[PDB]
């Protein structure tokens, strides 16, 4: 749909607030959010599968990250 | 015309011209030596004759629908319909048997095509290079009251201030200044506005600068300038369960909030006949060689001066006062300056009403009078003698903290403006244009491998980048990565 | 309340059986020495729906005013405050000697909008008490191609019930004439699941929405028989701030976004009450004091005629439709299945069991449906020189078939969940054990995998074979596998 | 917005589309391909990180796309 | 405006000097060969006050209402939740048949109270250019004792002034009749910080508070000009619910807890304006304009009498007064200080520079103060028959007074920070160099140790102690070590 | 307000009395010795820690004042 067609940042100098520069946080994050509070046994498989992929601590967050992000946007 | 009281102001020390970036809601102060401080501003920017690119629908019905239906294993229905414009058909499957009037059993062809009408459509037009206009506000400090120093109808009476039109037909123009003499300005409008990158969209009674790419993504049935004929349609329709006779097609609801969503970041301009916006930037060179200073021969004011409004704090590191003058000697010079203590009576800081003098011969008359005094103690000094006054001042920053500011200004200038950033307040030089062109050619690698990213996919980006480039090897490709990981947090939040 | 010409159709072959009536679907079973049954459910209704909460997607704004205040005056107070139906915000704007203050800086403004709400969608909730789901009964007895579906002429005939089946009526029997009687218990409590659905209201559409859906959906909403908006800021934008007037603009209709919202959601009729077309409802069949008719009445002698050809019903069935000349009678139908005209035997099923001419009129037509084997067969009708031959290919194979059957059991498990256990159950321990197993590691798997998508399920599915097929363990990598396959059976069944 | 919240597919058995099936597809992937084919530098940047942060072939495919679907989301 | 009867008093000594007039101190400067000075700091006020915020201490509760929905119907709201003056709480309650409802469980219940706020603390700002000082200054002329602390009396003698400071007259000239001019510049801006207090009356009483404690006080409150109450349920209780009444009551008067939380804030008078005595004030002052009177008469002839006998001071000054029986005129009193009755060499400098007569009417009595060494000491008036002597011992040591000295130069450090560097001073480049390294170490102690009070400043330094005195290397032990001496030092100097 | 808000020390330059300056040894140490008095086994329970953390002697008197101190704050 077009509601997730956002237009985004405008590419002007502007000095001033753009449409909905109020929901400049609340975008980008409320699904996300929402589907986390709502699914919180799906942080448990992703942090566990995260430390299971990851070679080392550093490429475990990352993964775990990741992980967290992709399933809330797509599902 | 006037920048006093302005949130958002610079400060350029004055090398006959200087080049300057006029942003949208904001003013530049140049001083020079020996010269009337002037400050100049984009008031607000026009279009005037657009046309359109594109009508997208976000409100439609459904006026008829039919179906026609076909038996098993005889193929494909094709409701008559298809061969008119306005019909939306889609073929779908049903159910048929004995029962349903079929001498077979299984499933059956349909064809259904309902009439499309759009009610509401958002239209995008584009600007022509030629047409765009930019509104610029000139304005010589000179002697002005608290009352007057924003009126502009007043400052155009004393010749101290003009606004005017750039256009790409007349890039440069001069005002006349009365005493002080002609400022001249040579702008490029071509190179603002950048008017390719954009439409206009209006939708309703809102209009919004918009980008093409997004206006031409959108997922909305979309037409031609004057067609009436609409491509994409079945976006607004919703066709239902099917019956082996009649399926209900359904129009969705408007999509007017949906698609004031989408425009969550567009900019909003007003589009009463034609499209002004006061968000751009200007690029323009001021000329001041023919600007000189008036009233050198006045004479120092002989009697008491009086707060008339006291000293008050601008935002800027500057202070504003207004004097009253008790007397009628004519135009003459104000001794006025700021000083470290009242012993050692040396002036220090800078005036920016430079030359502050009062007008008129009649009594009472105020004077506006604005200076930069330096960071700690200091005293507003105006007299000598028994007829001095005085005030005490504070500035409460310090020149590091000042620097430290100046320099994130800086770099929130280049995020925003670009390379423009480096014609700013600049007199040319090898400096410049090599770190304009620098600028250039990774701003270039850098929009192609991290444009079309918001604030938090960059702020993780840089995040990945800092961790990583900590922990690469040979010193290159970290270095690179140390670099781009600063660079997107910083953007990441300087929207913020 | 029987299926011929239905797409979903199930067969089923000590003395009664469990079943599930799924919304569109139907069931035929054939016991061992009883009448063939169809079985279904037509619709659930639901009557007595309360309101939980309105969300507004279209309001309008009416009355505008700001209130200034120098940057060393405080906070903006706008008297509209104090009214109901004005929502305000407090701002900054640029403030000087210009405007009329005595310092520079950020003063404070107030601006108020009267809200009003034009258009709202309407939720309600469903008590249990008030499902009530309709079940149709049928036994193939003598009947014509019209007659087949005509409930009326059925029910005169005493081979088919329509009834009610609610949790103050959970069991019916049916009365079938000379073939006795048949009875249902149900379970109309774990049918529909009341307590995870709410029926959303907008405009003339009507949908049953998930609860935590509806609970999170941002938009104005209200309480039932109140007028006190909450949230109201979501539908309005206040615009750059002016010092004297600042603009609130309403966004536009936000039908269509919510529309969009709604994908997924199941559409429903809801005139006085919700009508519903899908769902499932537990029956156990109780056949019992259901019998064939006891007597047979003597062979038809007389000429027949195909009045409908035999035809491919697509579920391995062909169904034809006689006409009798004879005006002699009940009698008893000569027609049969059979491998070749040399061997008379019959060789396939009869899904009408023991077809005859019900009346004594001239020219009656009786619909007969059948299984035939796969492969070669014929339909023979009468015998000597009024016999019709007719030849029946069925194409397939029992291989084929089986694999068939396996694809749909596995869709009906993932559909169904746990009552695909109780799908045509005998009370077999099994069953059971296999149920349970069901309850606990289905429970477990919609913990961990509940509320994603089928993308994200295709993705986290390739993930799970990736980390199986590199495990160590060798026990992780088996239910990493298994549960890598359950992910990608689910991402691809709903294409 | 709210179409970013989207209704799940239903819970209920149903032989029968739902409310809007024929954009079922096309709801989940229309802004990562329109985001991929309006950005295709960004695809460098997430294979060449990807390839970096691994520590094989294993992980590094799935770090592109894990990288390669991140960013479309959340613009 | 005079040092006597003060217990705070310093003594200091090109031709100006740099002075902080603290709140309730004296300052005498004794210049080479100018007139005895007295600068003090009377009294800071300020004019024009503007509210800030309104907290409320006393709140009233007038109509309560509930309104209860059954345990599944929904979340209940009370129509008088849209209004403004009402708080309204959310409840559950146990519901069942015997409540009026259809099903059993936890039902919703909404409360509305009516609040109002019957007594409220009223926060106001100062704006820096509205504050005013008051300073007072005096020259040691000829005063009796009675008229030494009169106004009216030395201002008729030219001998004293009081004048205003304020930002926009930072600089005063103050006549002296004989004694010349002596002038003033100071730092208005830099005394009292208006930027870090505000002004709270509450009921009769008004303090100066810290603008962050003032904000963090948990009460209801209002912006100014308004009476749109928030947080209103900070003084509200909802008692048990009981699904057709749930009671509400007022939380006691929070005035006695809000005297309680203003521990440690400055008491101020305002009545009309804020009037304050505690403060400081930075000046310069500037005595080149100061000389010694030309005094044309000569020395007092006649018989000097102890009309008030020789008082020790707190400052190691004595201060006495003469009776003169003589009426020839204003002439000098031949008084001095002397080791011993065999040397008459004058050797302590008199405070009372240049004593004399002012009348010419007998009988005139003459306050005389000054500063004898330490030890036995003899005050000498006249000489022959005519002279009369005083034994006079001042206790103490020169090593005892620089500690003391130095003692009190500490608690000036404490209390006015970067400032005391400016006190005494004449310039210089160590005073300078100080003040900035005082500048720093003194913000950054302050970002690490400001919040604190007195008992955690004790335990945090003793604990730095240990930590310093265990530590190894020697540059991190030192610093432990200074930071715990000073946070000790401060913790014992408020006792 | 609420009493435990305590405004505290001001930092204006003041040789007279504050408000309420009869209470300053007292408003912060009278919650803290009524009830170590109405608990002395919470005393002897918090030198036994105390003891048992500390591996040096001086960490252990350290650990004793601080829990001694806690406690007492938090009721
Ligand atoms: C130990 C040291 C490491 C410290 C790292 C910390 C991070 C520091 C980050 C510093 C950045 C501060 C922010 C500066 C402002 C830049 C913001 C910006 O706009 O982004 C630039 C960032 O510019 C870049 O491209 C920077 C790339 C960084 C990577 C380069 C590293 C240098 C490698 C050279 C190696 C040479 C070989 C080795 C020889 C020694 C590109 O965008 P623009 O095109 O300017 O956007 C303007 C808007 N508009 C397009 C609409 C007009
Ligand atoms: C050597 C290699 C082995 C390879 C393993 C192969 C794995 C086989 C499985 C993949 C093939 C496809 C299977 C799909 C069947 C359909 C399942 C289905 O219908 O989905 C279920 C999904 O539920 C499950 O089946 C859960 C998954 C369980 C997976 C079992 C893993 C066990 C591994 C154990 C290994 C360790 C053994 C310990 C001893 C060594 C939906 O129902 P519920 O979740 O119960 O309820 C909700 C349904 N509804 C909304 C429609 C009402
Ligand atoms: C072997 C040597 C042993 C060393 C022993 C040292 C022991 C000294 C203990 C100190 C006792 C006397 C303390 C008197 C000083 C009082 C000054 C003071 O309190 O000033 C500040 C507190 O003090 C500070 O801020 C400074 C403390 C810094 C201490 C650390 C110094 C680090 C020294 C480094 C040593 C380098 C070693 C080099 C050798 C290798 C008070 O508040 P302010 O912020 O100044 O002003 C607030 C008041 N007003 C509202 C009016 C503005
Ligand atoms: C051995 C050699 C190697 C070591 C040398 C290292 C030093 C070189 C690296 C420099 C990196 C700096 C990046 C930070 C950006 C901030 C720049 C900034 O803030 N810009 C300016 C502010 O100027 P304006 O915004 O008013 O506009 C002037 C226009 N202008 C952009 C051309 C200046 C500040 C004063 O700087
Ligand atoms: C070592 C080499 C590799 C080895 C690979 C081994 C292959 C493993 C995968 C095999 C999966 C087979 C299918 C299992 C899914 C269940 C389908 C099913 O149960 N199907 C049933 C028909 O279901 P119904 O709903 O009609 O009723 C039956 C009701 N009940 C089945 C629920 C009890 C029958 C058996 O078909
Ligand atoms: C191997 C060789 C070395 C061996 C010997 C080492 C021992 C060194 C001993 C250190 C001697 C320090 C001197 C003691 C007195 C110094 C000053 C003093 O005490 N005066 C006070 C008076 O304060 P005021 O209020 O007058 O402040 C007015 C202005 N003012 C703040 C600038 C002072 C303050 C505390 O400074
Ligand atoms: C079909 O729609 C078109 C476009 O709105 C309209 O002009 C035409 O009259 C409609 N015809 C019918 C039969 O509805
Ligand atoms: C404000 O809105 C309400 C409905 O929300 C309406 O009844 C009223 O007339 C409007 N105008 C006012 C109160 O002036
Ligand atoms: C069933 O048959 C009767 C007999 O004529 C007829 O009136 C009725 O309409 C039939 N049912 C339907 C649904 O048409
Ligand atoms: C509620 O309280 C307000 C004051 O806050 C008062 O004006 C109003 O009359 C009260 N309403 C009642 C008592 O019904
Ligand atoms: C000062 O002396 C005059 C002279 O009589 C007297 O009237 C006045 O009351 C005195 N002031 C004070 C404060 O004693």
């Amino acid at each position: 749909s077009i509601a997730v067609q956002t237009h985004g940042e405008s590419m002007l100098a502007n000095k001033k607030d753009a449409w909905l520069d109020s929901t400049k946080a609340s975008r980008y994050l409320m699904k996300t959010e929402n589907w986390i509070i709502r699914n919180p046994g799906y942080a448990f498989v992703a942090v566990l599968l995260g430390w299971m992929l990851g070679s080392n601590n550093g490429q475990r967050v990352v993964f775990v990250v990741l992980l967290l992000l992709v399933a809330p946007a797509y599902s | 015309f006037n920048c006093l009281g302005m949130s958002n102001r610079d400060f350029l020390e004055g090398a006959t011209w200087v080049d300057v970036v006029l942003e949208g809601d904001s003013c530049i102060t140049i001083m020079a030596k020996d010269k009337p401080t002037i400050d100049i501003k984009m008031m607000e920017t026009e279009a005037t004759n657009l046309a359109e690119v594109r009508s997208y629908c976000y409100l439609a019905t459904v006026s008829d629908v039919s179906t026609v239906s076909n038996c098993p294993t005889t193929g494909e229905a094709h409701n008559p319909k298809r061969a008119e414009d306005t019909y939306v058909c889609k073929s779908g499957v049903t159910d048929r048997g004995w029962g349903n009037g079929c001498g077979l059993f299984g499933k059956g062809s349909i064809d259904t095509c309902a009439n499309f009408t759009c009610s509401l459509k958002a239209v995008g037009r584009m600007i022509q290079p030629e047409n765009v206009k930019y509104e610029v506000g000139i304005f010589i400090h000179g002697s002005t009251s608290s009352d007057t120093h924003g009126n502009y109808s007043s400052q155009l009476g004393a010749s101290q201030a003009g606004r005017f039109t750039i256009t790409p037909n007349s890039p440069a123009i001069t005002v006349k200044m009365g005493d002080y003499g002609e400022i001249s300005v040579e702008c490029e409008p071509r190179n603002g506005l950048n008017t390719e990158a954009y439409y206009i969209m209006s939708v309703g009674t809102k209009h919004f600068l918009v980008h093409r790419e997004w206006f031409n993504d959108l997922a909305l049935p979309w037409t031609s300038p004057a067609s009436s004929n609409w491509r994409n349609r079945e976006i607004l329709l919703e066709f239902e369960e099917p019956h082996a006779t009649k399926q209900s097609v359904v129009a969705l609801g408007s999509q007017e909030g949906a698609l004031h969503q989408a425009l969550a970041g567009a900019v909003p301009v007003s589009f009463s006949s034609s499209v002004k916006l006061t968000s751009g930037h200007l690029k323009c060179r001021v000329k001041m060689e023919k600007l000189t200073l008036k009233g050198t021969t006045y004479g120092m004011c002989t009697e008491k001066f009086s707060f008339a409004k006291n000293p008050a704090d601008t935002g800027h590191s500057t202070v504003v006062l207004e004097l009253q003058y008790t007397g009628s000697d004519g135009p003459c010079k104000i001794p006025i300056s700021i000083v470290a203590s009242l012993s050692d009576l040396t002036p220090i800081g800078r005036m920016v009403t430079a030359n502050p003098y009062v007008a008129s011969s009649e009594a009472n008359a105020k004077v506006l009078v604005e200076m930069e005094p330096p960071f700690g103690d200091s005293y507003i000094v105006v007299g000598r003698g028994d007829k001095q006054i005085n005030h005490h001042w504070h500035k409460a920053g310090s020149s590091i903290g000042k620097a430290f500011i100046t320099t994130i200004k800086g770099a929130q200038r280049l995020a925003a403006l670009g390379d423009p950033a480096w014609d700013f307040g600049s007199v040319g030089g090898i400096f410049n244009s090599v770190g304009k062109a620098v600028h250039q050619v990774f701003g270039g690698a850098f929009r192609t491998l991290f444009g079309g990213m918001s604030w938090i996919t960059q702020g993780l980006m840089g995040a990945l980048l800092l961790w990583m480039g900590v922990n690469a090897r040979d010193r290159s490709i970290a270095l690179v990565m140390l670099a781009t990981g600063g660079v997107l947090l910083f953007l990441a939040t300087s929207v913020h």
